[PDB]
């Protein structure tokens, strides 16, 4: 079963646990956003490698690509909820009630 | 809905990315290629549900080829044995290099 | 989960009693920890005693229910010997509302809550024993 | 043998570096009119030996820190970069032989990058860090520029084992199908090491040092790899090995020449002038560098 | 002009559009493709031997399948 | 002629590895002594641990981790 | 891990350095942030250009030759873009 | 220094994503970040990993964490550890270590699966003639075949630039 | 299931080649000349099945012609042949533009004294016949018949039967 | 903004949902979930308010988190049988982790949090753009991977989102909430039916899209943000009056309105199955979530709020929006009810 694939799912669970469960700053929920894209990346690359899957081996660099864009995009937003704010906590944006 | 563009220009530009056994830059195999062919070629012609209760038997054998689950569960159960024998210690072993 | 709701299922209702009312607190003890996870989930009780209060009370009315309810049922089935009804659930509903009104202290929830876990009972026996399938068939 | 091998590279990096403090104080001494270091016995190694170890003994900086191991923690990722980036360069044979090095050399020089920034961050109060922020801008904004030139001066050979570089050398030098990529190489190389004609304006200031000085001698090895040098005929390094130092070495000084005698940019103009006229030079000879191998009937043995 | 304006602008724009053009007229292309296609990389595979077929020659030194002799000769 | 030598000695290991796997396991019970867990009739290209199994580490180590790690 | 043992060598020579050095002697702006971003969104640009020497070497050349092309001239557009539309002004 | 380093480093790797799903503060999280990078660099390398994992290292460890730094430095404070952080980090490190032990003194692990439970020196290639160091000449692919995935990528990161310049004050 | 077919230790006894890489490597080209004509039969043999285990008479068969081409040039000139490869050895990874007079050397010997000319680039190419004493096989890819075919809708097309047949809406 | 900058980012939303109707690879798929989210993003944002801000952050965070969870869900489809065909799953977790993420690409009961609270601080472009192509989007890829579902999982988010879009939908006068609470019914609605016959999925969807661009239409011809502003509108124009009449009640689903016969048709083609007490409790909670339509409705055209002046000055311009497109999309949206053969039109 290649046995560092239960590894990799488990710190996949460790990363989402990470991105879900946050507590005061939006940076820490998103740099978890990207160990979880490190994981995916980490993971599928290993699968590939073991299966000589070798004509669709563009998965890793383009799922990294992709999304390290949206981790850019991420920051932008952060920057402006940071610029029309003080700070950038979960807090002070309990304003807009559901 | 899924479309039909991507048959209906005559531009195959997406089904080279697709599965293993189209053809790489450098013609070499995957590790599980013939697998693939017998397995895709069981299940063709074929309404994808007697290809779930038919082709079952190659899907195994193609799945088993993929992760080889199985063996290295037959492996590990060797070296478990192995271990245990030569922790009792009769025929201190000539499995390695010699008798 | 769906081993301990067949394991409720599995007895026939008939007497094979007082597990019954096992699986029964087993029921009211889970759905009460999943709307207690809810409600504490919703809430930041802050204090995190009264955290633990709550989900305490709520799996414990839960419970009491499901233990009444199962109680009533099995005293039912042994008296009236005739394991067809769900008269017999349509009194182990109202049975848990009216214990449900008396332990939320308020008597007008306890009525409507025995008229309708009464009708809601007696249609899940009811559909037990014609046979309605659970959410599909999923066939055409 | 290997960490003998190991131990022969990184122990001449202490005599290298502060040499190269000697050469470059008497070689502004002499574009300036001044004689000396000479004083401090014939004509001053004793003078950075004496230095240094004035410096090891002088009483360090009282913290003052903001987590303590963090402190620690940016420095020694500056020196070990120092010491871990002189593994694959080939002068004859390298410590070790790669598949790929050069995206190493980028990537390593981004690891500086987050020592310039990790200390920047733990130093001190605010202005400190405002100018730290403003160095680790100037110092990113490079590494695009000097990744795309050395991959469009690569792409004339085709791979990355940097033994094919040294083989495709052989001929001409390289100087001259690129000029100006190698050029602009050479003003980014100016930029990474941080020096004059460039604004910069600590603890452990000798290690912060060593890691300048090391990474200079990094970029003057790589230059003198990359772009020149002459040929190598085997059972005898010695030849190419001195040819490379003499190489090396008036390079570094023509580096020293350059910096003594201008003045720093202003920030605005720097990243005004890297932006709007290095990029889209670079995208130009990038373009003519792929659309030119296509055309001469020239494409590297990638084997 | 605009030589006097943004002159490097100009310049880039310049070996741009010659870098566009410049494969067009071109009588090295196909001697490119030819090298390019010319290297191998699998083994050469043979196949079953004949349907006394004039072509797939027997011995490596016969001449009649298609060779280089353009490497040699530049 | 690297492909004969090299199919000689991966056949070399089959024959030697289930000659010891028919000397060790004729406790349990069950075990066909050489059954591919395959279905098929095909010789299938071997794992790595039905070719350098219980070969206790050193070998196992310098053949397959050999190129990935040597310079 | 011959790598990784010259790489415990120079750690563990750095921490020498290091620790016998010390035992011995005893608001923001939005300016500062589009560098950032653009340093990062080209960067990753280069990414996606970077395997062109890796790939000068098949049976479709001309096909090459326009997509690395077409993604210099996406950088260059996107760059000309930030260019005339006061992304880099101060 | 012996067989398991592909599960020692993943052990390393797994402690780095505890030690910043923990929510520290977030140059805390970055530095865990990094460390986590490097050791699954050095996995993937361990598969070899001769152009991707030195790939990834110039992205993620070379223009990711460089601007999530600069992010941390230029916006939030976080002026001065804490019960929650340290406490998630040692149930963290308890849960690493039951699986681990469970996975060493038994046979397999199970979440939902069956994790056989020994080093990874299986399965690897049986010294085949590689000769082109097969990841490089699938990526060295894309420019061939490769017409629609390129174009669309580009496209997104242009896509992307634009965003970016009206959401910070296009034009 | 099934189990393999190995075969014994006696065919796995062949007078095996053991000689050194520099040498086998700088002896490629003549041996791609006299010798290599009958192992194209086990080259078909390899691609017209994919079992090893079974083309290893053809295995002997190029062994014994490749240890009878190095006993032929062992036997007569060059003993300066020992000189080439020496020369070319310990250059590195074998660029066979190194000791580029001794191949010449190497050649006249071989060619005034033997014979044997050098295969001109590119004649180590150029898809080549093979006729074999075996016939080909069928179907190795050892698998079960294509289980069914789906009866294929056809018939030109009679107008709807009585409208819609939902409820209503007819015609 | 610039308005070719606007025609760009159109563009960018039409290439990233043609990307996911079109390609048959997975990282396409994902590509173009992940382009939608990119080129939506600054559509909302369009003024400069806090509001769109943190609705945005909201999105972006969701939306985000989904994306990545469905490329968890495709490596796990590689981790076993791996091929990039969209086709049957090959996991029962993988089909698990990939209906999750979509049902939280597209509005559903455990994770329709941010759905009101996205569409609260915005403008009405950005929200219809959201609705439409925003449940657009998924319900392709939901049409291709149907035959792999455990089917408790889409049945009990269709069925949880039909009564909280039903329940939570009674407590505000906000209409961009109340919009966003029939989305999630209707939302509920269009996936209860997925693993049955999904050509009533897309017609329904069809049928929704064409009703909310009226209902958003309405709601742009003259800007409004509660119930009495509508009264307002009561008062200046009449026919606006009829056409709210006319749209709520086709959102209610009326048997002489064309709002109805999306309804049926799953009822029918439901009950073709054992599957009939499913029927009438959807039913029912159908009948639920009309009564925040009628309160609606009764405060806009048919009781009468009193009035301010300045409608006096307001009466001496006549209207001067321009629609997109109103009175086509509203009379094939209402007057559709003899048209149900136009089914089979779909498949």
């Amino acid at each position: 079963m290649s046995l560092v694939y239960m590894n990799i799912m488990m710190a996949f669970t460790v990363s989402l646990t990470g991105l879900l469960m946050y507590r005061s700053h939006l940076m820490s929920s998103l740099l978890c956003l990207e160990g979880m894209m490190l994981s995916l990346f980490i993971l599928a690359t290993l699968m590939i490698l073991n299966s000589h899957f070798t004509l669709a081996s563009m998965m890793p660099i383009i799922l990294l690509v992709f999304a390290a864009c949206e981790a850019a995009l991420g920051l932008s937003l952060l920057v402006m909820v940071s610029n029309t704010y003080g700070t950038d906590y979960v807090q002070n944006l309990n304003l807009l009630q559901c | 809905p899924f479309f039909d563009v991507q048959k209906k220009l005559g531009v195959d530009l997406d089904h080279w990315m697709t599965i293993q056994s189209a053809e790489q830059p450098h013609r070499i195999p995957a590790r599980c290629h013939a697998f693939e062919k017998e397995w895709i070629e069981c299940a063709h012609g074929i309404g994808s549900i007697r290809a779930e209760k038919e082709c079952k038997i190659e899907f195994e054998d193609f799945r088993e080829c993929l992760l080889r689950q199985k063996t290295m569960k037959r492996l590990n159960a060797i070296k478990r044995q192995r271990d245990k024998l030569i922790k009792e210690g009769k025929y201190t072993p000539p499995p390695h290099h010699s008798g | 989960a769906k081993t301990l709701l067949h394991q409720y299922w599995d007895i026939p209702e008939g007497t094979e009693c007082h597990r019954k009312t096992y699986a029964a607190t087993s029921i009211g003890g889970a759905s009460g920890l999943v709307v207690s996870a809810y409600s504490v989930a919703l809430k930041t009780p802050t204090s995190f005693l009264e955290g633990v209060a709550r989900t305490g009370r709520y799996t414990f009315t839960a419970a009491a229910i499901g233990a009444i309810f199962g109680l009533t049922s099995c005293i039912s089935a042994q008296v009236r010997e005739k394991p067809d009804d769900p008269l017999n659930y349509l009194i182990g509903g109202c049975a848990g509302g009216l214990t449900l009104g008396a332990r939320t202290r308020s008597y007008g929830i306890g009525a409507a809550a025995c008229a309708y876990m009464g009708l809601t009972a007696a249609l899940v026996k009811m559909g037990q024993l014609e046979g309605w399938k659970v959410f599909a068939e999923p066939k055409v | 043998m290997f960490m003998i091998n190991v131990l022969t590279l990184i122990i001449p990096i202490l005599l290298a570096v502060a040499f190269l403090t000697l050469v470059e104080r008497k070689v502004l001494g002499y574009m300036q009119f001044r004689k000396g270091p000479n004083v401090v016995g014939p004509y001053g190694l004793l003078q950075p030996i004496a230095d240094a170890i004035k410096l090891f003994i002088k009483e360090p900086l009282r913290p003052a820190t903001s987590s303590i191991s963090m402190f620690i923690l940016a420095p020694i990722l500056a020196l070990t970069l120092a010491l871990t980036m002189w593994i694959p360069l080939p002068m004859p044979y390298p410590l070790i032989n790669m598949n790929l090095g050069v995206l190493f050399m980028l990537a390593m020089s981004s690891l500086a990058v987050y020592s310039i920034l990790w200390s920047g961050w733990a130093s001190n109060s605010k202005y400190a860090l405002i100018g730290a922020l403003r160095a680790v801008a100037q110092t990113i904004s490079y590494e695009v520029t000097l990744a795309i030139i050395l991959l469009s001066v690569l792409l004339m050979n085709g791979s990355f084992t940097l033994s094919t570089l040294i083989i495709t050398q052989e001929q001409v030098w390289l100087i001259f199908p690129a000029w100006p990529l190698a050029m602009m190489w050479f003003i980014s190389t100016l930029a990474e090491t941080n020096r004059a004609p460039f604004d910069l304006t600590a603890g452990p200031f000798a290690l912060f040092f060593m890691a300048e000085y090391a990474n200079i001698i990094m970029m003057n090895i790589f230059t003198t790899t990359l772009f020149l040098g002459a040929f190598h005929n085997p059972y005898m390094p010695e030849l190419y090995t001195i040819n490379f130092t003499i190489k090396s070495l008036l390079l570094s000084i023509t580096f020293l020449w350059i910096r003594a005698s201008y003045p720093r940019f202003r920030y605005d103009q720097l990243m005004h002038l890297l932006w709007k006229n290095f990029l889209p030079l670079t995208l130009a000879l990038c373009m003519w560098h792929v659309s030119l191998p296509i055309l001469l009937s020239s494409i590297p043995p990638q084997t | 002009n605009v030589w006097a304006k943004e002159p490097v602008l100009v310049a880039s724009f310049a070996i741009a559009g010659l870098a566009v053009i410049l494969p067009t007229l071109s009588p090295y292309t196909k001697y490119s493709l030819m090298i390019n296609r010319a290297t191998p990389y699998n083994y050469p595979v043979p196949l079953r031997d004949d349907g006394n077929m004039p072509d797939v020659p027997s011995h490596p030194q016969d001449p009649q399948g298609p060779s280089l002799e353009w490497l040699k000769r530049l | 002629l690297l492909q004969a030598e090299k199919d000689r000695r991966v056949l070399q290991m089959l024959r030697e590895n289930l000659e010891e796997e028919a000397t060790i396991m004729k406790d349990v019970p069950g075990w066909k002594v050489g059954e591919s867990v395959f279905h098929t009739t095909r010789w299938v290209t071997p794992m790595m641990g039905e070719l350098y199994g219980l070969r206790t580490g050193e070998e196992i180590l310098s053949s397959t981790y050999g190129f990935i790690w040597y310079t | 891990m011959n790598l990784m043992i010259t790489l415990l060598t120079n750690f563990t020579l750095a921490t020498l350095l290091v620790t016998i050095a010390f035992w011995l002697p005893q608001p923001f702006s939005m300016k500062f942030f589009l560098v950032a971003i653009t340093f990062l969104l080209f960067d990753l640009e280069i990414a996606l250009l970077l395997p062109l020497p890796w790939a000068s070497q098949t049976t479709n050349l001309n096909t090459m030759l326009t997509m690395a092309l077409l993604l210099i001239f996406l950088l260059a557009v996107s760059l000309a873009y930030e260019w005339t539309q006061k992304g880099l002004e101060w | 220094m012996m067989t398991y380093i592909v599960f020692i480093l993943s052990i390393i790797f797994v402690m780095g994503f505890v030690g910043f799903s923990s929510k520290p503060s977030p140059i805390y999280g970055g530095l865990g970040l990094i460390v986590s990078g490097g050791v699954g660099c050095g996995i993937v390398l361990n598969f070899g990993g001769s152009f991707l994992g030195l790939m990834v290292f110039l992205i993620y460890l070379g223009g990711m964490m460089v601007v999530f730094g600069y992010t941390t430095a230029m916006a939030t404070e976080q002026y001065p550890s804490n019960k929650v952080v340290l406490g998630t980090f040692i149930t963290g490190l308890l849960m690493e270590f039951l699986m681990v032990y469970y996975v060493l003194k038994d046979k397999e692990v199970e979440i939902v699966f069956k994790f056989n439970g020994m080093g990874d020196w299986v399965i690897y290639d049986t010294g085949d003639s590689g000769f082109f160091s097969e990841e490089a000449m699938g990526i060295a692919a894309l420019y061939s075949y490769g017409t629609w995935l390129v174009i669309v990528t580009g496209w997104s990161l242009l896509i992307g630039v634009v965003v970016i310049m009206e959401i910070t004050r296009g034009n | 299931p099934g189990i393999v077919e190995l075969p014994s230790l006696e065919d796995l006894k062949v007078q095996e080649v053991k000689v050194s890489s520099s040498v086998l490597k700088a002896a490629a080209h003549h041996y791609g000349a006299q010798c290599d004509k009958p192992n194209k039969e086990f080259m078909l043999c390899r691609w017209e099945e994919k079992d090893p285990r079974r083309c290893l008479e053809e295995g002997k068969l190029v062994n014994q012609c490749a240890l009878e081409f190095f006993r032929q040039i062992k036997r007569h000139c060059a003993e300066p042949f020992t000189e080439y490869w020496t020369c070319i050895d310990y250059s590195g990874l074998q660029l066979f533009r190194r000791c580029r007079k001794e191949q010449a050397q190497f050649d006249k010997c071989v060619l005034d004294k033997l014979g044997w000319v050098r295969p001109d680039l590119g004649e180590l190419s150029k898809v080549t016949k093979v006729k074999t004493d075996r016939p080909l096989p069928e179907n190795p890819y050892h698998s079960r018949a294509r289980p069914e075919p789906n009866p294929e809708v056809e018939g030109d097309l009679k107008p709807a039967r009585h409208g819609s047949r939902l409820f209503f809406w007819t015609m | 903004m610039n308005p070719i900058i606007l025609i760009i980012i159109l563009m960018t939303v039409m290439l990233g949902t043609i990307i996911v109707m079109i390609s048959t690879h997975w990282l396409l798929i994902w590509i173009g979930f992940e382009m939608n989210m990119l080129a939506i993003i600054p559509i909302m944002m369009k003024k400069h308010n806090p509001r769109a801000t943190e609705a945005s952050t909201k999105y972006f965070l969701t939306q985000s988190t989904a994306s990545m969870l469905l490329m968890m869900a495709i490596i796990i489809n590689l981790m076993f049988s791996g091929q990039w065909t969209v086709m049957k799953l090959f996991n029962p977790m993988a089909s698990m982790l990939m209906t999750m993420a979509l049902a939280m690409k597209l509005g559903m009961a455990p994770f329709h949090f941010w759905v009101p609270e996205v569409t609260q601080g915005i403008p009405l472009s950005s929200g219809l753009i959201l609705l439409t192509w925003q449940k657009l989007a998924p319900m392709s890829v939901l049409y291709q991977i149907l035959p792999s579902i455990n089917l408790d999982l889409i049945l009990t988010l269709s069925i949880l989102s039909i009564t909280i879009g039903g329940w939570g939908g009674l407590n505000q006068t906000q209409l961009r909430k109340i919009m966003a609470y029939s989305s999630i019914a209707h939302m509920g609605w269009m996936t209860a039916v997925l693993l049955y016959n999904p050509t009533m999925t897309l017609l329904n969807l069809i049928i929704y899209i064409i009703m909310t661009s009226t209902m958003f239409t309405l709601f742009m011809a003259n800007s409004t943000t509660t119930t009495l502003s509508l009264s307002h509108t009561w008062n200046k124009a009449p026919i606006m009056t009829i056409l709210v009449l006319i749209t709520l009640l086709s959102m209610g689903g009326l048997p002489p309105l064309s709002g109805f016969m999306p309804k049926w048709m799953i009822i029918q083609e439901m009950t073709k199955n054992d599957s009939i007490i499913l029927p009438t409790l959807m039913a029912i909670t159908a009948l639920l979530n009309l009564y925040f339509y009628m309160r609606l409705t009764y405060s806009t055209a048919l009781t009468m709020f009193p009035s301010t002046n300045n409608m006096k000055m307001k009466w001496q311009f006549p209207t001067t929006k321009r629609m997109t497109l109103l009175p086509t999309m509203t009379v094939l949206s209402t007057m559709l009810l003899p048209l149900t053969p136009i089914l089979s039109i779909l498949e």
